[PDB]
């Protein structure tokens, strides 16, 4: 190819490490392994995929270049880039099959793959659009990425709910024993819809969000969805299922109020969770007027009891939990005072900040 | 564990 | 037993996560999951083993307290104490074969195993002794721990050479290839002596250390060696093997001595390793007059070049090398510039900082 | 690579 391009080394290392991302370890094909370049213009463009998902990088060229394509393997260029004194000038043409990488008195040859062989994820039509701060979509995705499932065979579960209503966009994430739910209104009239994207992608995206004054604009289509940020455009695959309904999920009639506050609440459980069972992770919780306490015992007969003031509204009850529910939840909140809202021991319990409705989160409980 | 859904 | 104590959090909080050292999460009996504990005079002493050494701290009571001993899991009984509250106050008793924790409103019983069960490994005599700031011992262990060798069936070079000569504290490491060895005045005339110490009772008591200068004092046995620093006791096992004679693979008349700046030639050979051989890492330096040539290529014919002006006067000289030799010599070196010497193509490299000669580190050319 | 000793 005709490709030549001389940049600066500062401005190749974070465009780099972005469109790295997507790469993971061993790739399934060769050229997942490998980063598309493209001149064309005055811009370099940088692209890393896994077919399931791609993030872009655009650097202006203000040096003479020429235009082409290539692909290099991803960690080799980087390595080099970075391993490259702070300043250094990074000039990169092809010599045939190899690109010639060139500064200072340091030269490399590596070998490349043609760009007409790298998979292209861009041919997909928007059907929802929006702009939103980089800090509100990154709020969203961190108050309820923990309860995504992990590696579940119900795959649609593997993911989160982007769903857009009215002006509010929502997310939504659970692996069937817990759900968070977060709201956050965006100041434009959007249609009803709502899509999965998929674990990888979405820590993906959270990961290319800095909180910047740079908006972050959103296109979802019918497979896809795209997320442009500053000189960055990352795009994901959907999962292709049905997500459930977190309006079912929702406790409707809860009977019994709670609220503590939650950084004692937070080290009552952390320490309760000790002396429970390695495995399942088990705690009770006894709620009395203005009293909770909670225990855990494990296979040794060790036991932890912890005693908390509380306000308590409604019958005496005891429930029990997976205790890293309870801590994943209260880690993500950040806020002063917790809500909790029961009805029984075999029943959802919704936790949120005491003073705000914007995030939900409901647990199921153990068997005690 | 129970089941939310 | 009678054990009764209240301790401060804080106070026992560093003492816990050193004496826990040796453990390695997964015991082979369950009594060395556990950490003895003993009062005795205004003295806590806590004491943690792997049978092959025991890390032990000294906590001083000022609170009422009654004689004892018993065993506790260590990272159950950690986990509690650091999850208590700044300040909070730690009330510990036994209860039958049960360990009753209590502080402010949280309680814990914890499963025992009888004191008289747990193993001693202090029986024994010094034969040589001194002292020494605990930054120097520190400094030691750094600069050579790198090339002990890791399971290698000659046993008695997963480990590290202590030798003391004239008022001189020496470490030496090798694993057949590489070899570092540092030396450092200690002020107190010593007898010629030499043991072995494994690898793991170097690395943890690399980590009792900091960059303090407060004393350490040194007791080294026939069968044993003990470090005390502050309110802390390691002792391990000594290595029952023979180390080689190191003084006899030291190059003897280098007649070539290039120097360069620390960083830059660092650099450089990291640049350089990216294109080497995954595997066997093999890198070419040629050297000729001021001036150092470094290649590297791999399986797949890509190739990395590196030219460094140096101050070198010797002969034109081609010679091969693991690279990742040469990048973790550079790595412990903590200087601006170096000294390389070499003979021939076929014979070690001595590399050294420029401005002394404490550390020396000898390492084996490949054929290439 | 070459032996050391
Ligand atoms: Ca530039």
């Amino acid at each position: 190819s005709h490709m030549k391009f001389t940049v600066e080394r500062e401005h190749l290392l974070k465009p780099l490490q972005q469109v790295s991302g997507p790469l993971g370890g061993r790739p399934t094909l060769p050229i997942l392994g490998n980063l598309l370049l493209q001149v064309a213009d005055g811009t370099l463009s940088l692209t890393g995929t896994d077919l399931e998902m791609e993030m872009v990088a655009r650097v202006a060229l203000v040096q003479p270049h020429e235009p082409g394509a290539t692909t290099v393997p991803a960690r080799k260029f980087f390595d080099i880039c970075r391993g490259l004194p702070e300043g250094a000038e990074i000039a990169v043409q092809l010599e045939g099959e190899r690109m010639l990488v060139r500064s200072g008195r340091s030269r490399f040859s590596l070998s490349t793959l043609p760009a007409a062989d790298f998979p292209n994820l861009d041919d997909w039509q928007s059907e929802v659009e929006f702009t939103l701060p980089q800090a509100t979509m990154k709020r969203l995705i961190e108050a309820t990425q923990f309860s995504m499932a992990h590696q579940d065979v119900r795959y649609y579960l593997n993911g989160m709910l982007f769903e857009t209503e009215g002006e509010e966009l929502r997310t939504v994430a659970t692996d069937g024993h817990r759900l968070a739910v977060c709201s956050m209104p965006i100041g434009q009239s959007l249609p009803s819809h709502s899509v999965i994207v998929p674990r990888k992608g979405v820590i993906e995206l959270m990961r290319m969000l800095d909180g910047g004054d740079n908006p972050l604009r959103v296109q979802i289509g019918s497979n896809n969805i795209r997320a442009h940020v500053g000189d960055f455009i990352f795009t994901s695959k959907l999962v292709d299922g049905r997500f459930p309904d977190y309006r079912r999920v929702l406790p409707k009639n809860p009977d019994k109020h709670l609220e503590a506050g939650c950084d004692l609440l937070k080290q009552a459980f952390a320490r309760a969770a000790i002396l429970s069972n390695e495995k399942f992770r088990g705690v009770r919780l006894y709620v009395s007027e203005n009293q909770l306490k909670i225990t855990a015992n494990n296979p040794e007969q060790e036991e932890a009891e912890e005693i908390l003031d509380v306000t308590y509204s409604g019958a005496e009850m005891e429930i029990g939990f997976n205790v890293s529910y309870v801590l994943d939840v209260l880690n993500a909140l950040k806020c002063e005072n917790v809500r909790m809202m029961l009805t029984d021991s075999v029943s959802p319990v919704q936790i949120e900040d005491a003073a705000s409705q914007s995030a939900a989160y409901v647990v199921m409980p153990m068997r005690l | 564990q129970a089941d939310l859904f």
